């Protein structure tokens, strides 16, 4: 069975570059058909990078040739990619794709997960986590309680309340940048009864910077 | 480069229906084009190759048809597994070009907001900042308008909006805006208000504070 599978570091500065391997296991890169390079920008925005056939050509977007390199290692069967001076504008997911190939009945192409590459030159800044108690008014019969995690970089961060038990009515809505750095809030809808006699823990956890925040929402 | 265009941009429908999808290009592309699936999150899979072919473990539901510079992508009777996005992509001339991609939705009936709003913290403004949040829950459909204003009078910088794909239980969205302000500011003025426009409502959900109150 054919995969493909990429790996480089998902974190650049900016003015350096950017650089992904695709290690292709099940099929020789170098016996048929074109390996490409697409990248889907935060937008949904597809946007096709170059391929490196099997017998070694390359073939390069226009707009990307002079900053574009597409290359590849026969033995362990694996075509890379690299973009020179990256900017913020390169921050995107990127994809090893192939072109159509015919191993089964009908044609079949295959792709990668795609990697996350951030092109910022933020320190790992841990976040700040605010808890949102209700302000004093109505209420009825459903509690909503927050998170607030702001000032974080880079992403992602990891938001469960308790530690994980706590699964319906919670809601934690994807970053958005904020002067470089990332900020995201999470939403917990628990019966009146419940809080604040069954204690409700926002549990905020940030890889990058090896940091647990526990933070309880108690009433104002 | 060849500008293969999408529509629609996005649909609601129900598990059952027949769906078309079409991509038109600048140019005859010779049937050179092919249909692609990003399901949740995820990755891709590819559809159907050379305009009208399907490909290996693609179920029988799926077909294409098009000549010249226009193609269709048609899904008869849909299932769970068909909600997602669909791309179709040109790759008879360099750059390949992909279209603005169209999104299946999956249609429900209305339902109001919830709107809860929310006063900076106390250890929040220790530091000297202020975040007034407000979330919208559970609403339908995606189409929502939110105005936040101090004192009587909007206020557009400093809000921070952010949106939640379709909940697979409720197949609502949910809506958070923020507003940061500096803890300066914050206190110079009194009435913090968030403010929603739904069709489900012919008045404006308002939820408010004031930052004297507890
Ligand atoms: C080189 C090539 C690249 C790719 C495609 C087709 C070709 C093809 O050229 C057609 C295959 C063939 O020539 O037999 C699309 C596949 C989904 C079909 C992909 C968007 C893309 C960009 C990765």
């Amino acid at each position: 069975q054919v995969q493909l599978q990429e790996s480089g570091p998902g974190l650049v500065k900016p003015s350096q570059s950017l650089s992904l391997t695709c290690t292709v296991t099940g099929y020789s890169i170098t016996s048929d058909y074109a390996w490409n390079w697409i990248r889907q920008f935060p937008g949904n925005k597809l946007e096709w990078m170059g391929y490196i056939s099997y017998s070694g050509s390359t073939s390069y977007s226009p707009s990307l040739k002079s900053r574009i390199s597409l290359t590849r290692d026969t033995s362990k069967n694996q075509f890379f990619l690299q973009l020179n001076s990256v900017t913020t504008e390169d921050t995107a997911t990127y994809y090893c794709v192939t072109s159509l190939t015919w191993l089964l009945r009908r044609k079949r192409s295959y792709w990668g997960q795609g990697t996350t590459v951030t092109v910022s030159s933020a320190s790992t800044k841990g976040p700040s986590v605010y808890p949102l108690a209700p302000g004093s008014k109505a209420a009825a019969s459903m509690v909503t309680l927050g998170c607030l995690v702001k000032g974080y970089f880079p992403e992602p961060v990891t938001v469960t309340w308790n530690s994980g038990s706590l699964s319906s009515g919670v809601h934690t809505f994807p970053a958005v940048l904020q002067s470089d750095l990332y900020t995201l809030s999470s939403s917990v809808t628990v019966p009146s009864s419940p809080r604040p006699s069954e204690t409700v823990t926002c549990n905020v956890a940030h890889p990058a910077s090896s940091t647990k925040v526990d933070k309880k929402i108690v009433p104002e | 480069d060849i500008e293969l265009t999408q529509s629609p941009s996005s649909m609601s429908v129900s598990l059952g229906d027949t769906v078309s999808i079409t991509c038109h290009a600048s140019q005859g592309i010779s049937s050179n084009i092919g249909w692609l699936q990003q399901k949740p999150g995820k990755s891709f899979k590819g559809l159907i190759y050379h305009g009208t072919n399907l490909e290996d473990g693609v179920p029988s539901r799926f077909s294409g048809s098009g000549s010249g510079a226009d193609y269709s992508l048609t899904i008869s009777s849909l299932e769970s597994e068909d909600f997602a996005d669909y791309y179709c992509v040109q790759y008879v001339q360099f750059p390949f070009t992909f279209g603005s991609g169209t999104k299946l939705e999956i249609k429900r009936a209305d339902a109001a907001p919830t709107v809860s709003i929310f006063p900076p913290s106390s250890e929040q403004l220790t530091s000297g900042g202020a975040s007034v949040v407000c979330f919208l829950n559970n609403f339908y459909p995606k189409d929502i308008n939110v105005k936040w204003k101090i004192d009587g009078s909007e206020r557009q910088n400093g809000v921070l909006n952010s949106w939640t794909d379709q909940d697979s239980k409720d197949s609502t969205y949910s809506m958070s805006s923020t507003l940061t302000l500096t803890k300066d500011e914050y206190e110079r003025h009194n009435s913090y208000t968030c403010e929603a426009t739904h069709k489900t409502s012919t008045s404006p959900i308002v939820k408010s504070f004031n930052r004297n109150e507890a």
